């Protein structure tokens, strides 16, 4: 299935992480196509600066066979 | 994408039906299907044996296997034969599909970067892939071995 | 008044000892404790000599310790109650120091002391820390300070003073995730008392064994157990993509969810709603908060499948807020975060490892039926309602497939029963009566078919009562009582039965109707518990309802049932609930005018 | 297609083609001659299929943008009918409805609502084209084509 | 069974079975008589299959618990062999290895490692049973049976 | 909850310092703790062999491993083995704690409902756990085997 | 993560032999610094809030990076900085106890600089903060153990530079 | 190592290493001298240990690829035995089987199945090395090395 290689840093603005709830924000992550719209919207909702979006798997203009 | 899917994509880009040349391509695939299925049965029959022989004939008894080498430690030998089984299964998939698009989508992308990141030696890896090509060529014959070894050379170039 | 979500047994941890913390760690890693955890336990049990004797000497000299314990306050100006609380607090602090010394952990001190700066009126905090320092000095004064465990007593007193000097620590907040989700607050004392849960974070540069530990914890979160030892966890492409520099823990959680292993475990044996609840457990670490969350999930599954539900759970704002990118989901229970009361019963039955043992979806039933009136149910739950067949005491087992909906009925509450009198007619219900159906023999047989819903074997015949009734020595009521006091009746309806279930089924066989409420059921259960089986049989036969309905010469018959009984007695639906619409016209087929 | 779906089903449990997958592949390759015959027939007679389908669809449903007097709308409807029967030809060639799904029948409702075209009118028209596809094809040919025509019907 | 996975694949995406899946169902439904014949064949000559397989297995490996002089262990080995060819017959009848998987290969290694029996010994005995089924069955039946045999070989 | 937790819980519920009988109970726990730990280590190093021997002597060559039994269908056998490992390791947890609270909170609650829903024989389970008690007794010694068979018997009590 | 013993084993394992006399002598050095490393860890664990207090006082307070428009302005960001400082101290403690800066290179320095450049955290400011925290550990631990913990705080700074 | 695992357990819950963990630290540090003595003892006599383990293992299990007549295979088996006793000494030095697990007992079964040597043969050979280490080491020493021997038994 066609994948997105996405690097983004999503900051927290509504919670203070005490010592363990802190995880990371600068993630590079392979994203499936059918979820990337919702992941882009989610990390835009939380307030993340998306610095790098490329097509990891699949080609451009695929009429079929892309999944 | 497979051979039929690539043909449909090309004729959908050009917007027309499949012409007589693309129908010749499709009849080529459809008459190769039976022997490709027999070779898929054969590769599914002895995959572990093929991996055993190829690690013996290409990767063992060089100092890559011993200490300070990349297949040293039990887990790295397991990871190496895991990668060899990956290449065998995905070359089998590409043989069934008639196109190396599955290798370009799931195998070859990111793999060179990850192998250079982990310190995996690409040269011995490509040697292991073509030794696998030789063993499959030996245990299946010329024609089916040629068809699967073409995709093995595709993997060999993708690592290259 | 409202239906019950269940009150499960909960053990809230007030602190941690040394063995409890080590066993908690080993348990939360799903392994035997290892050599360093072994050294933890054995070294603490080695120091147990010194710890127990420290507690011995401190408890022995406690009176003088708190007698010895800035501007010293006046007794008369402070107040008698406040002086009493000062002395009580001081003795309490010393007690908790000895508790910590024996337990080997200052978790009890730190939990119970850290947020005390303003609980104590905070104008006497200088007096408080001076008194605690003087107790430290005295406790060390009669416990020789050269190189002994007086260093330990100094450290524990120092930890107590350091916890008490910590000012207002911020309460933890489980913020509401939607308009339907209530936000919750959480004291830090309750956070620090709660059992430590490992936070499995997978970074790309971790060693292999740490990565495999994170994989195993991902299996334990999602598949509820370690599947890596089995060959079913052959997911070599997802694992391999996860280990190196790509395919992070969120993508791996999604790949575990959409795998056919997860479908075989928590989607194939379940209906959609129970599957949604289990997915909520396995991908967010918590159960359904509200009904509207379940509406969202159920509609989404209905138009897009369960894999899209997994995609939506792991793609949600709450998932990235708690588990982010590369943290394994963890179960969010009692001390991990603040708990809601809304889903307390279902979520504590869901976090338990026996959550797959329940098939009926616990969250939706509780959430929906709280916003509904009381159900038609036996007062001691639905397991006490037997199956309305001709014979056989068939009750729902509490353990085999628990489909339990607990409900509190009042003492005066009465069940609605569907009577056969208003229904049907007469000469339609007087065919099932069998008074004095004039032959004696038929009346014996019908009294059997009431007492035991089918005709019984010869060894179960009460032939002496047959001879008595054929001779006219006893009437039908006494014969029914003798059949209900026969041994085979006791075996059929009293021995292999829960006692209130036994009382209810004997009431249904001897009265022909279920009980109404806690009046009747309470009286029968009290009778059969303080007096026994034959006493209940005599009290049911001599019950005024038996005399009004069945008199003395009439065999008992079924008169009332539960509405579920008639729903069983109409599998094609009820007769005429609204006029049918045979040969209708719909739009589209009409529009093609 | 059937091959890609079989491979990704083999890919999912990280394994080789199972005893059934090769069997389905052999069935596909041996029915390939029949599938190519279907595709050739459809590509040869698409013009009259579209014309007869539009004839029956306007005799049946006339309250359509297809016959609201604008010739551009009618020509667009004929082109859409030819496109959908070409996608059915792609489906029978590929052995699976995925050329139909990935091109014609996934975003179909949102798109044709955006065009303000009534969805059930397109369903009626696809039923007309399916009936004419029966009218020109043999029994197995028309069964395999009616498969994907009812895929288009379900997507609407 | 294969049709169980067809229905489960139509499920979990909340859709009806595609006519491609219906075609898989038709093909399995017409191969059913051949599969019933193969299962009858296995239930016919299972006794000699276990006898000859144990013979060649002890010929190629005498260092097994099955030939350690304890005849109860040889009875248990014979019965394991018979149970497994019964499961392969079940797999033929169901058209999928999922009966074979869910009865004899899911917790295979945990069971046999608890039984203190080498895994590759069971694998080599399965190779012997595969060769016996090769010897006694016709070529298409031989391929169909030896494929599920190979599935067990992979499980070990 | 270990033995220390239950003891301090009683003392704090009655609101006093640890009483002499309470200190004596802690003394018995603390100076039997070294044999408890040793038993825990060798139970950790030999858990697989114990489970093997217990299935061999209690659960093998009965008709529950045969067809139609509850330990037919190899995945059910692996589940049976894993249940035995869980029982061994949680009895070990209780042995190290000195209290059966980890059993009551993590094993015995949830187990009867699960087994009756799955159709698992309770009697075969209890005879397997008592075989476990005998095997750990034989490979450990009378005192350590009795101290861990107390918790194995608590698990059998909850069944 | 890897500790000093684990790295000694790892070089000797990649070479293919037992620990030679030099590797065992490095082991002697580690095993004889273990007591002071444990004591320093106890001290750092006990006084973590105080160390962050003096550290933020001597490097970060009273300058315009805490002013309006600054990075530690808008209280939640200041508390974020407190959390980062406490995290750095605790991970320096882990590094000091293990004897290796591998845990920092795996869990602290891996992608932290890029993360801060994405959030706009001043890298030089937190580096000055880590050197101030090094000075605080120096003052309240001593020269020897203070220098030892300062080695891994230097590793944090170098991975941040 | 024990140090690493102490640090990891203090991690994953974001806490400082507890006083009990630092007790473990300061005691494993006082365990150091006996660990160096064991590593030196196992390194000093390793050749005789592998010779006598090969002697008893060839006495007890002769159906091995080591005594098939190929001295290359024999030398490779001796190399594996020396490597494993080296890893067990490493685990004494670290205080846990973490070097043992990471280097030799994580992908043990998959590798030796790729090398086709029977797993129980390796188990018998390591049992021979275990009893020679009992022969050459004192009682406490025998315990600390036999622990990781039992770990190698579990993996095979
Ligand atoms: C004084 C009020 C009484 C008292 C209280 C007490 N409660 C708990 C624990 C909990 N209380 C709640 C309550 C709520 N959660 C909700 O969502 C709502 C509505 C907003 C309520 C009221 C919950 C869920 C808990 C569980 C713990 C948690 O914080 O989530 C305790 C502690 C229990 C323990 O022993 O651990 C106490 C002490 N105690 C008294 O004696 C007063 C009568
Ligand atoms: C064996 C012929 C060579 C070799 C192998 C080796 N590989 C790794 C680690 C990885 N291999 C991969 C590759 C893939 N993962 C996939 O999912 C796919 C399928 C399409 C491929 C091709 C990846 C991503 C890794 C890292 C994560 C993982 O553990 O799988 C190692 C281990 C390296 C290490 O230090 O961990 C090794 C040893 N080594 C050789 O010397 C051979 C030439
Ligand atoms: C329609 C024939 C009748 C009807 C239906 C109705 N149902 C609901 C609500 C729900 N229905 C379900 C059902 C299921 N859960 C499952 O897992 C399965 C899949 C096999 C089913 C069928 C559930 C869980 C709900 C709640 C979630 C939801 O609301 O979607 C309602 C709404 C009730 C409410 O209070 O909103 C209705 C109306 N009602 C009738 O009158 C018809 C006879
Ligand atoms: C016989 C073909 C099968 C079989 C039967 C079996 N039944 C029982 C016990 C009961 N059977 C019933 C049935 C009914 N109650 C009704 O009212 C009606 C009509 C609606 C029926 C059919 C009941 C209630 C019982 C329990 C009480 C009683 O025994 O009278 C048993 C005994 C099982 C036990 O443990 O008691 C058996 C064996 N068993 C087979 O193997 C056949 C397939
Ligand atoms: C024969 C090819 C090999 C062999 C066999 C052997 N098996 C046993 C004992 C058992 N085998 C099983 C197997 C199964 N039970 C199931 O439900 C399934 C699914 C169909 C299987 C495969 C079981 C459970 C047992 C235990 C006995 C019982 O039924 O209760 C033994 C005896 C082992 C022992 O220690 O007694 C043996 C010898 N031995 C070989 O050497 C061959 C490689
Ligand atoms: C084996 C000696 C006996 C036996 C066992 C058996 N168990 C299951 C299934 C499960 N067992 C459990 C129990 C637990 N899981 C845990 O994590 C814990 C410890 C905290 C316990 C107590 C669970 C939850 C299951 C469900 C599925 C699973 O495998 O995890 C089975 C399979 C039942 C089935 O039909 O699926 C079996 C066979 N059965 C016997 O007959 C023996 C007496
Ligand atoms: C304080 C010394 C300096 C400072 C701090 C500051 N940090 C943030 C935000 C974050 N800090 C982190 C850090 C970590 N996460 C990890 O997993 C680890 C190990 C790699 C670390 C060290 C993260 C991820 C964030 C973002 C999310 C969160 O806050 O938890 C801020 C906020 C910046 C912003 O909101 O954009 C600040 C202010 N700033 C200074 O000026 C000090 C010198
Ligand atoms: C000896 C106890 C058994 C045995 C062994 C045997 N081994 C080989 C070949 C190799 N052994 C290894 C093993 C390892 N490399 C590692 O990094 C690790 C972790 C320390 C291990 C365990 C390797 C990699 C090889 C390949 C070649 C080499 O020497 O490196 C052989 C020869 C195989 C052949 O026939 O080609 C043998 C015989 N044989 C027995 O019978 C014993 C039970
Ligand atoms: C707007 C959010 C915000 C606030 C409120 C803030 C606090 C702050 N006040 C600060 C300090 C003080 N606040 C106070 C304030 C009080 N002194 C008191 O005893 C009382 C009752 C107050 C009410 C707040 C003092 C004396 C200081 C001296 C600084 C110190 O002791 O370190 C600083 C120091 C840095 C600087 O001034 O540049 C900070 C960071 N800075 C922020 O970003
Ligand atoms: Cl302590």
């Amino acid at each position: 299935m066609r994948m997105f290689r996405v690097t983004a840093c999503v900051p927290s603005q509504t919670r203070i992480r005490t010592q363990r709830e802190l995880q990371n924000t600068y993630f590079t992550k392979l994203v499936p196509y059918d979820n990337w719209f919702k992941e882009q919207q989610r990390i835009q909702k939380m307030g993340g600066t998306i610095v790098k979006v490329e097509l990891a798997t699949g080609r451009r203009g695929a009429n079929t066979g892309l999944a | 994408q497979d051979a039929i899917t690539t043909l449909i994509n090309t004729s959908d880009a050009q917007g027309k039906y499949l012409d007589d040349s693309s129908l010749d391509t499709l009849q080529e695939y459809f008459r190769s299907g039976d022997l490709r299925a027999k070779a898929a049965m054969t590769i599914s029959a002895n995959a572990s044996t093929i991996v055993t022989k190829t690690v013996a004939k290409s990767l063992l008894y060089t100092d890559i296997t011993g200490p300070g080498g990349n297949m040293y430690t039990c887990r790295r030998y397991a990871a190496c034969i895991r990668d060899m089984d990956f290449f065998l299964r995905y070359g089998t998939y590409a043989m069934l599909a008639g196109d190396a698009s599955i290798l370009d989508e799931r195998v070859l992308n990111g793999l060179k970067e990850t192998y250079n990141s982990l310190g995996v030696p690409v040269g011995a890896t490509i040697r292991a892939v073509q030794a696998m090509k030789e063993v499959v060529n030996d245990m299946l014959g010329a024609e089916a071995g040629k068809e699967v070894g073409y995709y093995f050379d595709h993997i060999c170039s993708g690592l290259s | 008044d409202r239906t019950n979500g269940g009150s499960p047994v909960v053990h809230p941890q007030q602190y941690h000892t040394v063995p409890t913390a080590v066993i908690n760690g080993a348990h939360q890693r799903d392994r035997y404790p290892n050599h360093s955890e072994m050294q933890t336990l054995s070294t603490f049990l080695r120091t147990g000599l010194q710890r127990l004797e420290i507690a011995q000497t401190l408890a022995q000299h406690a009176n003088e310790i708190v007698a010895a314990g800035f501007q010293a306050i006046n007794i008369a100006d402070y107040g008698a109650v406040r002086m009493k609380r000062s002395m009580r607090d001081l003795g309490w602090f010393l007690r908790y120091i000895t508790y910590a010394v024996v337990a080997g952990d200052t978790s009890i001190i730190t939990v119970n002391t850290r947020g005390l700066r303003g609980i104590i009126p905070e104008d006497v905090t200088v007096a408080t820390t001076v008194a605690l320092q003087e107790m430290q000095w005295k406790s060390l004064s009669f416990f020789p300070v050269d190189s002994a465990a007086a260093a330990l007593v100094r450290r524990y007193f120092d930890v107590l003073i350091a916890d008490y000097q910590v000012e207002k620590p911020s309460d933890r907040y489980r913020t509401g995730v939607s308009k339907h989700d209530q936000g919750l607050s959480f004291p830090e004392s309750y956070e620090d008392s709660g059992c430590a849960i490992p936070r499995w974070v997978m970074k790309p540069t971790l060693p292999d064994s740490e990565k495999d530990a994170v994989i195993r914890a991902a299996y334990r979160q999602v598949f509820e157990r370690d599947i890596s030892g089995l060959g079913t966890a052959e997911l070599t492409q997802p694992i391999s993509q996860l280990k190196g520099e790509d395919g992070s823990m969120e993508l791996f959680i999604r790949q575990l969810g959409k795998s056919r292993l997860y479908r075989q475990l928590f989607y194939e044996p379940y209906m959609i709603s129970r599957s949604i609840e289990l997915a909520c457990r396995h991908f967010l670490g918590r159960g359904l908060s509200c009904m509207e969350e379940f509406q969202r999930y159920f509609e989404l599954v209905a138009d897009q499948g369960f894999s899209a539900l997994v995609d939506a759970l792991v793609s949600s704002q709450e998932y990235a807020d708690y588990f982010g990118a590369e943290t394994v989901p963890y179960i969010r229970g009692l001390g991990i975060e603040a708990q809601a009361c809304r889903n307390w019963g279902p979520q504590l039955d869901l976090f338990k490892y026996s959550a797959p043992a329940r098939k009926v979806p616990q969250f939706v039933t509780a959430f929906a039926s709280y916003r509904q009136p009381l159900p038609n149910q036996h007062p001691y739950g639905m397991g006490n309602d037997p199956l309305e067949t001709q014979f056989g005491a068939i009750f729902p087992h509490e353990t085999t497939n628990p489909a339990a909906q607990p409900v509190h009925f009042s003492e005066d509450s009465r069940r609605i029963l569907v009577g056969h009198a208003h229904r049907k007619s007469h000469a339609e219900i007087s065919q099932q009566i069998f008074s004095l159906q004039h032959s004696v023999e038929s009346v014996i047989l019908a009294a059997y078919r009431q007492v035991f819903g089918c005709e019984v074997l010869g060894s179960q015949r009460h032939q002496a009562a047959e001879t008595q009734l054929k001779g006219g020595l006893i009437t039908v009521r006494e014969f029914v009582r003798q059949l209900a006091k026969s041994r085979s009746f006791r075996q059929a309806y009293w021995e292999n039965l829960y006692m209130t279930k036994a009382a209810e089924i004997i009431h249904r066989r001897l009265l022909g109707r279920p009980t109404y409420g806690r009046r009747e059921t309470s009286k029968y259960y009290d009778i059969c518990g303080r007096q026994g089986f034959y006493a209940l049989v005599d009290a049911l036969i001599d019950s005024d309802d038996y005399r009004t309905a069945f008199g003395e010469n009439t065999v008992p018959y079924e008169r009332y049932v539960t509405p579920r009984g008639l729903a069983l007695r109409s599998p094609k639906g009820p007769v005429a609930i609204s006029k049918l619409r045979d040969n209708p016209h719909t739009v589209g087929e009409y529009m093609m005018r | 297609s059937l091959v890609t779906e079989l491979i990704l089903s083999a890919d999912s449990e990280a394994r080789y083609p199972a005893p059934k997958e090769l069997r389905i592949f052999q069935d596909f390759v041996k029915t390939g001659e029949q599938r190519v015959r279907i595709a050739k027939a459809l590509a040869a007679n698409e013009e009259r299929i579209v014309q007869n389908g539009s004839q029956k669809f306007w005799e049946r449903c006339p309250n359509t943008p297809s016959n609201s007097g604008v010739d551009r709308k009618t020509a667009s409807c004929q082109r859409d009918q030819g496109w959908y029967v070409r996608l059915i030809a792609y489906s029978i060639l590929a052995g699976s409805e995925r050329p139909l799904e990935d091109i014609g029948t996934v975003g179909i409702k949102e798109m044709y609502n955006n065009l303000e075209i009534p969805i059930r009118n397109i369903a009626e028209c696809m039923r007309c084209l399916k009936e004419e596809a029966m009218a020109v094809l043999s029994d197995e040919d028309a069964q395999e084509v009616a498969a994907y025509f009812d895929l288009i019907i379900q997507s609407l």
